[PDB]
RNA sequence: GUGGGAGAGGGUGGUGGAAUUCCCGGAGUAGCGGUGAAAUGCGCAGAUACCGGGAGGAACGCCGAUGGCGAAGGCAGCCACCUGGUCCACCCGUGACGCUGAGGCGCGAAAGCGUGGGGAGCAAACCGGAUUAGAUACCCGGGUAGUCCACGCCCUAAACG
RNA sequence: CCGAGGGUAGGGCCCGUGACUGGGGCGAAGUCGUAACAAGGUAGCUGUACCGGAAGGUGCGGCUGGA
RNA sequence: CGCGGGGUGGAGCAGCCCGGUAGCUCGUCGGGCUCAUAACCCGAAGGUCGUCGGUUCAAAUCCGGCCCCCGCAACCA
RNA sequence: GCGGGGGGAACCUGGGGAACUGAAACAUCUCAGUACCCAGAGGAGAGGAAAGAGAAAUCGACUCCCUGAGUAGCGGCGAGC
RNA sequence: CGUGGUUCGUGGAGCCAUGGGGGAAUCUGGGCGGACCACCGCCUAAGGCUAAGUACUCCGGGUGACCGAUAGCGCACCAGU
RNA sequence: GGCGAGCUAGCCCUGGCCAGGGUGAAGCUGGGGUGAGACCCAGUGGAGGCCCGAACCGGUGGGGGAUGCAAACCCCUCGGA
RNA sequence: UGCGAAUGCCGGCAUGAGUAACGAUAAAGAGGGUGAGAAUCCCUCUCGCCGUAAGCCCAAGGGUUCCUACGCAAUGGUCGUCAGCGUAGGGUUAGGCGGGACCUAAGGUGAAGCCGAAAGGCGUAGCCGAAGGGCAGCCGGUUAAUAUUCCGGCCCUUCCCGCAGGUGCGAUGGGGGGACGCUCUAGGCUAGGGGGACCGGAGCCAUGGACGAGCCCGGCCAGAAGCGCAGGGUGGGAGGUAGGCAAAUCCGCCUCCCAACAAGCUCUGCGUGGUGGGGAAGCCCGUACGGGUGACAACCCCCCGAAGCCAGGGAGCCAAGAAAAGCCUCUAAGCACAACCUGCGGGAACCCGUACCGCAAACCGACACAGGUGGGCGGGUGCAAGAGCACUCAGGCGCGCGGGAGAACCCUCGCCAAGGAACUCUGCAAGUUGGCCCCGUAACUUCGGGAGAAGGGGUGCUCCCUGGGGUGAUGAGCCCCGGGGAGCCGCAGUGAACAGGCUCUGGCGACUGUUUACCAAAAACACAGCUCUCUGCGAACUCGUAAGAGGAGGUAUAGGGAGCGACGCUUGCCCGGUGCCGGAAGGUCAAGGGGAGGGGUGCAAGCCCCGAACCGAAGCCCCGGUGAACGGCGGCCGUAACUAUAACGGUCCUAAGGUAGCGAAAUUCCUUGUCGGGUAAGUUCCGACCUGCACGAAAAGCGUAACGACCGGAGCGCUGUCUCGGCGAGGGACCCGGUGAAAUUGAACUGGCCGUGAAGAUGCGGCCUACCCGUGGCAGGACGAAAAGACCCCGUGGAGCUUUACUGC
RNA sequence: CACCUCGAUGUCGGCUCGUCGCAUCCUGGGGCUGAAGAAGGUCCCAAGGGUUGGGCUGUUCGCCCAUUAAAGCGGCACGCG
């Protein structure tokens, strides 16, 4: 993985590019493609609600299958492994024997030419989606539903996975990529394997402009503002925080726990 | 050097135009005011 | 060559039990820990001791030896796959095809280093309690790198027979 | 044409010397402690690593040139 | 000059608020243990409280002055 | 089928509703239910025929003027209302 | 309970209104006379309409110890130009 | 209470532009090397917030201007390209 | 109801003043014309300027400025007979160009729906919305003024109707397609260009020579089908079928069978093509402008050659690169005497734009303003290349005051004896250097760099010989890249123009980048990268009362907040205080619950009111954790066998007493510390010492190659920076003619000194000096002008900002 | 000290241009000397003229280099924007 560069420019000395040898799709994408409305971090008022976004390459959205429980029993060949710009992971193209095509988010180890299937059936094998209740305790899995029929939510980022630690009633205990320990419903689908392209986290952006390609505009320290602008704005040189460290909106940014206390989901959580 | 006024006919009718004014309650009162004064033109040409 | 052996010899993947720690449940009360003796620490916010469940990492008790293997460093639960050396018998083949070896190349305990991961127990550094004239130690309570894995470095040693 | 050499520029090796600074050798009776030699009063040594006025201490592994 | 704190046995510090009898550690002295020193143990001595006035019955103590000390300040110019 | 819609100087009712200022500073208080914005009505609009007044065996819908009266009271018992 | 209206700024604070909670009765029922109780009175809430007396001045008219072209409306004049 | 992003700042959609030189990454190929490799050497290749420099975008230093040509300009010089 | 003041208001008219200025230093001269009047208008000649423009074409924007006749009050910076000006008349022609009776993008709007006191916000589909997609016209002639619009020639499109032939026809539904990046790029063309000894052509022989294979001018354009050349796109057949929200024979998917190729089929570019059309120099004609001839004009070879075309071409790369219609296919109801398809034929083909300016005198800049303004074309020669530089074509301009003079002084520019930074805050500025080819090239380094390091040599023209390419026949020609040899001239050969001065050594920042539009471009911001922290997804967080939305059609390898800021080596101790984190106990605690017990009133039943214990959240208290959380990290006294110093000790305090590294520093007050270095001499600078007023480890510590219009210090080179000035050029200044401002202004008949005076007198005193009035000059004074001091205070004036100020939200 | 000036009297240093004072740095003339000569010392007269070039610093000033007859001190809004 991880292409390096001789330093024939500054920032080429440190830059590091993804390895694309897993990818069979050359450029084009299957016309399960659809267009992406780039926000600029602006909401339906014209208002920036998320700072320092915008710019960056045009992208087509590849529509991807986060419920596998339509095609229950219908297998599919893995046609291609492709590049998807909207996610850390890679998408794998599936040709169903149905004749239908879907994109799956591509698991680690999954080969072009494999058969895949999803349902209460199905082997415990990489690619296969099952209700969680039927996945053997201990198997590591990705793309989990949190509640049944609602779509995969957990462990979709390149290299992530989750582990089945146990059963209790209609729920199973999972260990999320966060390390949190969560009861999830047994009925929820999941698909065995880790997500992979796990070398993803070692890319070294390497120069300013490469952050600009991903649509990340420069980020400015509160420390560098004036006090109109930020709790750290002010005061001659440099200067330390002068107060417990804050966000621009003034809440504390070291340690202050922000999850709502009375969330109903708390009955189903056990950890960090 | 580049000055403030850079006329473009679409922008103008899109902005101070008559239909523009009538959409917003704010703008209808501009018409109401301009009429009551006897402005020969309720709106830029 | 042929036929046979013994072996913690190496690499990869699996896998088992004991224990430690932490958590959950139970029962249960006034101390536990620790030492030369203590104190720090822990404990009525229910500790220790006891039982049930769970999680996680490391190391493999008896066998075990004054034993075996490897060139050396080293190598110890069990299973399979790949794989090195080695010895015995038969006396079949080649016909000196040998020894050694400056350079070269490769391997090389521990600690250390980089990038990830993993982190139970241990434990440099560090903190605290004792001791002492002092105690930057020895004993006690804590405790972070590290110890563990992958990849890549470092090349050292009472690397000793 | 070549040519002694002079000039101009840039390299290399060597010697001398330099505020200061690093250790080292030596020097009849200085100061601090006691690490080692006798379980040297914590067996000693050891590669390394961290720490500490100083000898050293501690960790990990090794040696017996110790019990 | 300004403001706040201080000055007490040989050293370093309490005591000063709140008037009446100066304490602590080290040091010093005499003894003990040791072959001896150090550690350790049993005894002891040592200060008029910077200085001069004042207040009171009584002043290290409360007040004033002078004297040294430590800290802070000296900006717009 | 019938209606609605939009406009109108000011005036009117209703929904909302400031500050400067005053208090010789300023928060309650004042400015003021003002300015203003919005809805609606009309030539007017509102209100109206007592579950009223309030000390007299009292008066009789509502509106408007005079008066009661700067009274009764209200009030960082201040400014002032 | 929370507020608004009233002269009433939490005051002894009723009355009228009502965002929230609980939540009746039909004359022997209910509301009110300034906390509350008695007595003695007043009135009949939770449906609706209702001229006139009132406000205004785009508009027409009549008057002025109103102006007379720097005044009087911003405009006496092809000015909201 | 309104009017403004025809200036300026950011973003969104959709187009356009960047003379000409220079340097020579990876890769590929070949050759060497090895037990196999790492690797080395060539040729090829044509990377880069890479170099020089117009257009274009700037605005570094100096001079001039200062009732200006100009309510920010002109000359020389200079940065990115 | 009386004005002299309010930097008053409105108007008028003065002063300054015939002063400054008349708007790029590209530049003018003369002859003729016209007219009342001519530097300024017209025409000729000559001269100068632009030429990747200062020429031409398009889009904005402007809106009659267009063409012409008559005209000069005003507008025009002068003049005006002219005009972008007055009056009047004329002038813009489209089925094919642009836009609309087509599509969708952001966004807007919005049946459904959702929210909101009202106003109104939101929102699926739909709809609107283009400089994107789709769509059929090319060449030439004509007008004073329009032309892909009129005309001429040659082509084409859609609707309607009919004929013929074909076929299950049929859609807003299903499917295909449309349909996509960046960089590099092949082959073949085309635009465009150069050359020709070949073809066509009026003429020309000057001034010494040339009647010549002389000079000069020109040698094309458009074109259906067909046909060539180059390219684009694309498999064909069968069987199965559960997917494409109905149904499909379509598409998808599995199987088999032939092609693997453009072979075919199709589509586009280019070439050729029936026909049509242009067609120079020169001479002549009166225009203000064009027209005749040249003429039956010629109309052809060679070469260069796109960034354009063939086009959806190819390759590589990561940052992964619109949509919908047109279009084709499939079927659906339906209809199959319909319908659709193909061909041909007749008809039918609407609205708006169309003048003119358009890098500017017509747009944005109050101006005929040296500013700003998107797209295309942009010729030739030379210089390595080029859109660069110089000169030039076509074409366009000499900038709407002029004439003279030849002072100071100013600006822009040229040169300079000897010296060479002595100048100065500083080499500021200006010099030097400068393009290409070759030789050559250090520390250090992250191995790329540093590097154009540095320092050098070459460079023109002539003749001779000779190598490789491209296109052509392997050939010549033409074109490209060279190699060797002998010579020639000058001061000089990148002969003009465009074109780095270099080195050593610190600080800061890693780097390219960003910024205070208009006094700061930096050491500030950003930046990859490191840490902490939050967030399990209807995520945290942000905007909104809400609905909604961003986050994100993302999911912990993700998202938010914060600090630090490549990289290297590192980042110590303190948890007492504050913050955050944990803690089911205990303490305190609001409403509420609870009512012991009390009260008002009533004859009483009762109504009414207080009300203790107790039970009651969060919060705080309390217990503990926490340092890339806010932050903090001692004092006095002694002590070594010279002295000094103090490894050592004592004692007070603390939550703990600053580790490594660094240190008179972007920090050091004393201070120009002391020593060393560089200098003849060094408050700066470099190195070092440590007595750090008052460094110190993610408001990071100490370093670091490379980078920098940053800031410091030193050398070489070279200089008008200077010793120290001089001369010269042009534009102003001066004079004459034309036009003619401004701030300012109590009035003026406005001298020096020494005094006096509200303390700095033209104005008062005393003396002295002094005929009236100007012009060019200098700036000492009128406490000169400008701006109701920006500092300072004052005001119970304001506003931005802060917090453990108060009070709220 | 707070008197003119806050409806503005621009502030250090440099440069340019000076002019004045004399408490004289030099040159001229003198007295005294603990003045042999030369060379000094000190004090008197004297303002005519003169009174250098560099290094360092923004500096005034000062220190230093090299010289000199000497390397004068003051004032003029710390002379002069
Ligand atoms: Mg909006
Ligand atoms: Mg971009
Ligand atoms: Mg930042
Ligand atoms: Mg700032
Ligand atoms: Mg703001
Ligand atoms: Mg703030
Ligand atoms: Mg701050
Ligand atoms: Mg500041
Ligand atoms: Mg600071
Ligand atoms: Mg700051
Ligand atoms: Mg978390
Ligand atoms: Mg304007
Ligand atoms: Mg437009
Ligand atoms: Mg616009
Ligand atoms: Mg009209
Ligand atoms: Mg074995
Ligand atoms: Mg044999
Ligand atoms: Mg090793
Ligand atoms: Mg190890
Ligand atoms: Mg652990
Ligand atoms: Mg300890
Ligand atoms: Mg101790
Ligand atoms: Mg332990
Ligand atoms: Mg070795
Ligand atoms: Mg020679
Ligand atoms: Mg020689
Ligand atoms: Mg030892
Ligand atoms: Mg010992
Ligand atoms: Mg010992
Ligand atoms: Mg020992
Ligand atoms: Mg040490
Ligand atoms: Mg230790
Ligand atoms: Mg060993
Ligand atoms: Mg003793
Ligand atoms: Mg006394
Ligand atoms: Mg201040
Ligand atoms: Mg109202
Ligand atoms: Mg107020
Ligand atoms: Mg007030
Ligand atoms: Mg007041
Ligand atoms: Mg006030
Ligand atoms: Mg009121
Ligand atoms: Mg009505
Ligand atoms: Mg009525
Ligand atoms: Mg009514
Ligand atoms: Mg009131
Ligand atoms: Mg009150
Ligand atoms: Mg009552
Ligand atoms: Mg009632
Ligand atoms: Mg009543
Ligand atoms: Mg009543
Ligand atoms: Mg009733
Ligand atoms: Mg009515
Ligand atoms: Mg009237
Ligand atoms: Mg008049
Ligand atoms: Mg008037
Ligand atoms: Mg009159
Ligand atoms: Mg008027
Ligand atoms: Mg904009
Ligand atoms: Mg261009
Ligand atoms: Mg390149
Ligand atoms: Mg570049
Ligand atoms: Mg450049
Ligand atoms: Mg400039
Ligand atoms: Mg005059
Ligand atoms: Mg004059
Ligand atoms: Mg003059
Ligand atoms: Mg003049
Ligand atoms: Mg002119
Ligand atoms: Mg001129
Ligand atoms: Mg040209
Ligand atoms: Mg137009
Ligand atoms: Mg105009
Ligand atoms: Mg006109
Ligand atoms: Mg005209
Ligand atoms: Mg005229
Ligand atoms: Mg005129
Ligand atoms: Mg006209
Ligand atoms: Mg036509
Ligand atoms: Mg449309
Ligand atoms: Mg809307
Ligand atoms: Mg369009
Ligand atoms: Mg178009
Ligand atoms: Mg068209
Ligand atoms: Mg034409
Ligand atoms: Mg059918
Ligand atoms: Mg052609
Ligand atoms: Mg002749
Ligand atoms: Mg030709
Ligand atoms: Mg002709
Ligand atoms: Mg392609
Ligand atoms: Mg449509
Ligand atoms: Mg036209
Ligand atoms: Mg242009
Ligand atoms: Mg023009
Ligand atoms: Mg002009
Ligand atoms: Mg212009
Ligand atoms: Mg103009
Ligand atoms: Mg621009
Ligand atoms: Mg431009
Ligand atoms: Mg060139
Ligand atoms: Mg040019
Ligand atoms: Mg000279
Ligand atoms: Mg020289
Ligand atoms: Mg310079
Ligand atoms: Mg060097
Ligand atoms: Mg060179
Ligand atoms: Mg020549
Ligand atoms: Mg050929
Ligand atoms: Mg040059
Ligand atoms: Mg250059
Ligand atoms: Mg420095
Ligand atoms: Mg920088
Ligand atoms: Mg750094
Ligand atoms: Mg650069
Ligand atoms: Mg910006
Ligand atoms: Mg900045
Ligand atoms: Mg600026
Ligand atoms: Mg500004
Ligand atoms: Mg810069
Ligand atoms: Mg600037
Ligand atoms: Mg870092
Ligand atoms: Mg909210
Ligand atoms: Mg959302
Ligand atoms: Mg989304
Ligand atoms: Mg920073
Ligand atoms: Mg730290
Ligand atoms: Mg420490
Ligand atoms: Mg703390
Ligand atoms: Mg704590
Ligand atoms: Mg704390
Ligand atoms: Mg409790
Ligand atoms: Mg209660
Ligand atoms: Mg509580
Ligand atoms: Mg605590
Ligand atoms: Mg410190
Ligand atoms: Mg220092
Ligand atoms: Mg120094
Ligand atoms: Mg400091
Ligand atoms: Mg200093
Ligand atoms: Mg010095
Ligand atoms: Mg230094
Ligand atoms: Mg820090
Ligand atoms: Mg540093
Ligand atoms: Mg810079
Ligand atoms: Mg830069
Ligand atoms: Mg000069
Ligand atoms: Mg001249
Ligand atoms: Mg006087
Ligand atoms: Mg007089
Ligand atoms: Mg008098
Ligand atoms: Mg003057
Ligand atoms: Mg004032
Ligand atoms: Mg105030
Ligand atoms: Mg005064
Ligand atoms: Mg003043
Ligand atoms: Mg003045
Ligand atoms: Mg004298
Ligand atoms: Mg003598
Ligand atoms: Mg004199
Ligand atoms: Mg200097
Ligand atoms: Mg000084
Ligand atoms: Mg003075
Ligand atoms: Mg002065
Ligand atoms: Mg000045």
């Amino acid at each position: 993985a991880v292409k390096k560069f001789k330093p024939y420019t500054p920032s080429r000395r440190f830059m590091t590019v993804a390895d694309f040898s897993e990818i069979t799709k050359t450029e084009p994408e299957k016309s399960l493609v659809k267009p992406l409305k780039k926000t600029g971090g602006r909401n339906n008022q014209g208002r920036i609600t998320v700072r320092f976004r915008g710019g960056g390459h045009k992208r087509l959205y590849r529509i991807i299958d986060f419920k596998r429980w339509d095609k229950v029993g219908i297998p599919a060949k893995v046609a291609a492994i492709e590049y998807d710009p909207n996610r850390s992971a890679r998408i794998a193209l599936l040709h169903y024997v149905d004749g239908e095509k879907r994109y799956i988010i591509a698991p680690d180890g999954l080969q072009v030419g494999q058969q895949v299937v999803a349902g209460p059936d199905a082997p415990i094998q990489v690619g296969n989606a099952l209700p969680l209740r039927f996945i053997p305790v201990g198997t590591v899995v990705h793309a989990v539903e949190l509640e049944p029929k609602k779509g995969a939510k957990l462990a979709r980022a390149a290299g992530t996975s989750a582990q089945i630690q146990g059963r209790e009633g209609d729920y199973v205990i999972l260990r999320l990529p966060s390390g949190e320990l969560r009861k999830v419903h047994g009925e929820c689908y999941a698909t065995v394997g880790a997500v992979g392209n796990a070398d993803h986290k070692n890319i070294v952006l390497g120069k300013a402009g490469r952050s600009r390609w991903l649509g990340r505009r420069p980020h400015v320290r509160g420390a560098a503002m004036n006090p109109v602008d930020h709790p750290h704005g002010g005061g001659e040189g440099r200067a330390p925080r002068g107060r417990p460290p804050a966000s621009p909106w003034g809440w504390q940014t070291k340690g202050l726990k922000t999850r709502k206390r009375r969330k109903p989901s708390s009955r189903f959580i056990i950890a960090r | 050097m580049k000055r403030t006024w850079q006329p473009n006919r679409r922008k103008r009718a899109k902005t101070h135009g008559f239909r523009a004014r009538m959409r917003t309650p704010g703008g209808r009162k501009v018409l109401k005011r301009r009429r009551q004064k006897g402005r020969w033109r309720l709106t830029p040409a």
